[PDB]
């Protein structure tokens, strides 16, 4: 049985990841970062955040550096032995991507940048790729294959799908620059350099304004201003009518 | 009280002979008397309301029981929406914070 | 008394399903048509189910079961067929189901032409004799089509309902007097009740009844003969907290019965008791109205258990039993009391007294 | 009695309104009757209304005339006002108008486009409905409104036909394209 | 011929409409400011 | 052809423009009758 | 208004 740990979205809970993994438990534990498809432009900004998080927490375990570069080693020979600690992105609510076609405007070229983004993220962290959705139920077989390889060394067959948009799987060692330069093909109006947010456009949602603040004047103001106000007691039909004159 | 300094901006510049002070004192009972009424029941009302939230202080640690005060305490909020005193979404934000303390 | 009878629910199919539409077959009384819509959470599954109970046996799985690719918002045995099953669909399309043919799918399907149905088909029913007879539907654009059991391919007559010139009637019910074929009554979405004529040098809408105010949902004419004809009478039942009862001849509502506390659903007069009938109500309460008892207040009255919205209700034909459908997917039949159902011989001059007191 | 019998109904009345209508079980129900969204809302609080003008009628039959500045009918009438001034639906009605006129949809343009595809949604008959029910309503619905879903309605029958007829097409063809065998023989048709 | 016959005649009636409109419309707004003003003072007298 | 052309524009023009000239004398009159019935009524009262 | 509506019925009938 493994061991499971869901950390809750706010920052102000993050101290709890002190009690989900220890020095004696950090080579066991894989790490799941989710990324939400139905909210696409803060993937980036979520991931960078929380692997963020994840490295101030291994900078607080003071591992010794020794042991710290053997686990780079062995993750590495792990990465470059790859043949067709562990990080796996994990992508949910990937069907919304239909929302994003009807709502938003959405093309293959937006995918295309999003999942290119995803898989450079992917190789600047050596993280494996795979897209889920748990209400069309796509994936997660696939998933739980890839976890139980991962944790517990079980064997694992399937290949890498990088054709499909919201069914994309990429294990870990499989991406590259190279391999990546394949989606730029597909764009024509942005470049795999320009930044997410100009692209891709967080909404505003339109949150409920308050209304400012009515305020009664106080009662002197208001009767020292009562006191001084006392004392100092077509056209398109016109254009027609002049096109219909000029003939 | 924005209304009644409005209807008082407009007494201040009748004279006793004009013919709108018939309209004119009516008016001004009448806007005065319901800025009494409300005034008195927003005083009653808020009491309810404070005697309430401090009630979630010194009760008894139970999902119903904390319920219950606060559906009391939006009952109260409810008749407040009906009146219409405005800033109404102001003054709840700052009665949500205290009670989420 | 109402008192519990039956639960009909499935865990596969009629879970996060709305009764669309309930009905009793006429030959076979056990059985009970029910047409569901399309389950939100597993776009998987088939919109469109259609299940056949069997009040006989004590199985709580329905008798028969079947599916199609929209989802059924009226169902209807074929009156003078018994191996087929009507229905209709959001889609605008009528299906037909064969009992002896092992396809839940649909043997027959109608066309999405112009001439054949394209907006939601809610009304749906067999009418003639049995020497001759025809599937009339009436879509929510107004057009009814006329259909031939044995050939749906084409339609076998169609025709647009229109009120004042040029205006659609959004037909929401439809309900025919007992023993005529060419009168109708029809409620519409605009809550104006419009009587109209299949066949006629006026052939169309006939004649307008004005007092609801909302939507109508549920329409219902007459179902018990005896002596007295009351066959132009007819219940409606709208989303503006009433029932009315009409006649046929007045222009204006013969009564209002309003004492619910939100939409009412469906309404059905009684097949056996002449002043009874029965309106379910959004708060989960079935209420039966008998007018020669007391006409201000419900002679019966039963709540669903959780309080689910009560879509549908429908009397069975011996008026004994009496089958609502929830928001659930629940078919819940209920047993009316002894002094309820049954009527005293003089129920229909009673009636007719208390028609005269109106 | 019947004047706390009509408080009571009227806080009742209070109870259901302040129940938001997108958790209410009319929402649902009037969605299963084909009932678009806006429109359930608008007929919802117009009920809600109608009622409220009946029980405010019902009290004054009970008080007689002069009820507005009796006792009991005091508070009556000045609840009933400020309940009634939230009734109101214009707001909704005008955001509705708002945002399809922001939308700018339109139905202009060559029936086919590239597999194969009719260039006409689903949803643009809802925006019919929702201009028909509002006609009934009394709400002023903008004439561009009225033009675009009268020319929704005329061709969705048109668009549905084309559409179920490519579906049926490519079905086909895949059933040709899975035994070749019988290809040579359906080259015609 | 008498196609260009119609075509003079309708010349004649697009000139006309043209007059007739434009005239029409600057008396709408003459008679407009007319009532405000002469509402303004009989207000005041009243 | 072409003569017949520019008759159908120019009678599409001259629909338009006597469309909308009826318009205005349509907007004429209601300014008249609103002339009417304040004039009746605030003189009346004096 | 005579002349405006007598132009007016003669470009309706036309």
């Amino acid at each position: 049985r493994c061991n499971v740990w869901i950390l809750d979205g706010d920052l102000y809970h993050k101290g709890l990841l002190k009690f989900a993994v220890s020095a004696e438990s950090l080579p066991e534990t894989l790490v799941i970062f989710v990324a939400d498809m139905s909210r696409p432009w803060t993937v980036m900004e979520s991931l960078q955040k929380w692997a963020s998080v994840l490295r101030e927490h291994i900078d607080k375990m003071k591992i010794p550096p020794e042991k710290m570069r053997e686990l780079e080693r062995k993750f590495v020979k792990d990465f470059q032995d790859y043949m067709e600690i562990p990080v796996l992105v994990v992508c949910t609510k990937c069907d919304a991507v239909s929302v994003l076609e009807k709502e938003h405007d959405y093309r293959d070229e937006h995918l295309d940048f999003i999942q290119s983004h995803l898989r450079r993220f992917c190789l600047q962290y050596g993280a494996a790729l795979i897209y889920t959705s748990v209400k069309e139920e796509k994936n997660l077989d696939l998933l739980y294959k890839y976890i139980v390889h991962k944790t517990y060394g079980f064997h694992f067959t399937t290949p890498a799908l990088v054709v499909e948009k919201d069914a994309v799987f990429i294990p870990a060692g499989w991406d590259n620059e190279k391999k990546i330069a394949i989606l730029h093909e597909n764009f024509t109006t942005v470049k795999p350099e320009d930044a997410y947010e100009d692209f891709i456009v967080k909404p505003p949602v339109r949150k409920l304004v308050h209304d400012k603040e009515l305020a009664a004047e106080d009662e002197q103001v208001f009767l020292m201003k009562q006191q001084s106000l006392l004392a100092k007691q077509e056209g398109v039909l016109a254009s027609f009518f002049n096109s219909l004159l000029s003939k | 009280k924005k209304e009644v300094q409005a209807l008082i901006a407009e007494g201040i510049a009748l004279v006793w002979e004009s013919y709108k002070l018939d309209p004119y004192v009516q008016r001004l009972a009448e806007t005065v008397f319901n800025f009494q009424e409300k005034v008195d029941d927003l005083l009653i009302i808020e009491e309810k309301i404070d005697l309430e939230v401090r009630s979630l202080e010194t009760c008894m640690y139970d999902h119903k029981t904390f319920s219950e005060i606060l559906n009391r305490v939006q009952k109260a909020v409810d008749d407040l929406n009906l009146h219409s005193y405005s800033n109404l979404p102001i003054w709840v934000n700052k009665l949500d914070m205290e009670i989420e303390r | 008394k109402l008192s519990l009878n039956r639960q009909f629910f499935d865990e596969r199919w009629s879970k996060h399903r709305v009764v669309s539409c309930l009905d009793w077959s006429s030959q076979y009384p056990e059985l009970l048509v029910a047409s569901y819509n399309n389950n939100e959470d597993a776009p998987h599954e088939p919109d469109g189910v259609a299940l056949v109970w069997n009040m006989k046996y004590k199985k709580t799985t329905p008798e028969y079961v079947f599916h199609c690719q929209s989802a059924v918002m009226s169902a209807t045995f074929a009156k003078f067929h018994p191996n087929l099953v009507v229905g209709g669909t959001y889609s605008g399309q009528i299906v037909l189901w064969d009992n002896r043919s092992n396809k839940r799918t649909p043997v027959q399907r109608t066309p999405l032409s112009a001439a054949a149905h394209t907006h939601p088909v809610y009304c749906v029913n067999v009418v003639g004799t049995q020497n001759a007879h025809n599937l009339i539907s009436i879509s929510t654009d107004g057009k009814i089509c006329s259909w031939s059991l044995d050939m749906l391919s084409h339609p076998q007559d169609s025709m647009e309902l229109v009120h004042k010139q040029s205006k659609a009637v959004a037909v929401t019910s439809m309900s025919f007097p007992v023993g005529d074929v060419n009168n109708f009554v029809v409620g519409s979405e605009e809550g104006s009740v419009y009587t109209a004529c299949r066949h006629g040098s006026k052939a169309g809408i006939s004649e307008m009844f004005e007092g609801h105010q909302g939507p109508i949902t549920g329409i219902h004419c007459h179902a018990a003969v005896g002596a007295v004809d009351f066959s132009h009478l007819f219940v409606t039942s709208s989303f503006d907290w009433t029932v009315k009862l009409w006649t046929t001849k007045n222009n204006k509502p013969l009564y209002s019965f309003e004492d619910n506390a939100d939409y009412v659903y469906d309404v059905m007069w009684s097949p056996t008791h002449p002043a009874l009938f029965a309106c379910v109500d959004g708060m989960g309460r079935l209420d039966l109205w008998n007018l020669n008892n007391d006409t201000e207040v419900p002679t019966a009255s039963i709540s669903v258990e959780g309080n689910p919205a009560l879509n549908r209700v429908r009397w069975t034909h011996s008026g004994r039993e009496i089958a609502v459908g929830d928001s659930e997917g629940q078919i819940v039949i209920y047993d009316v009391g002894e002094q309820i159902a049954v009527p005293r011989n003089d129920e229909w001059a009673r009636f007719g007294r208390t028609l005269a007191e109106i | 009695q019947l004047i706390q019998r009509v408080k009571d109904d009227i806080e009742s009345l209070h109870d259901k309104f302040k129940v938001q209508y997108p958790q209410s079980q009319a929402c649902k129900m009037s969605h299963v009757r084909d009932l678009p969204p806006v429109s359930g809302s608008i007929i919802w609080a117009k009920q809600i209304d109608r009622q409220l003008t009946a029980y405010m009628k019902r009290v004054e039959d009970v008080l007689g005339k002069g009820w507005e500045n009796h006792v009991e009918g005091q508070k009556l009438k000045q609840d009933g006002d400020s309940f009634r001034m939230k009734l109101n639906t214009q707001e909704i009605f005008d955001d509705w108008a708002r945002k399809v006129q922001q939308r700018n949809l339109g139905v202009s343009g060559r029936i086919f486009t590239i597999k194969l595809k009719v260039n006409f949604l689903p949803e643009i008959i809802t925006l019919s409905k929702e201009v028909r029910n509002l006609k009934w309503l009394g709400f002023r619905v903008p004439l561009a409104i009225v033009n675009k879903a009268h020319q929704a309605n005329q061709l969705y029958p048109f668009a549905i036909s084309l559409i179920e007829s490519v579906r049926t097409y490519e079905r086909t063809c895949e059933k040709v394209e899975e035994r070749n065998t019988i290809s040579l023989l359906v080259a015609g048709l | 011929p008498e196609l260009l016959s119609v075509i003079r005649q309708k010349e004649k009636d697009l000139v006309l409409a043209a007059r007739l409109g434009k005239a029409l419309l600057e008396r709408n707004q003459d008679m407009s400011r007319q009532y405000e003003q002469m509402h303004k003072e009989l207000t005041d007298k009243l």
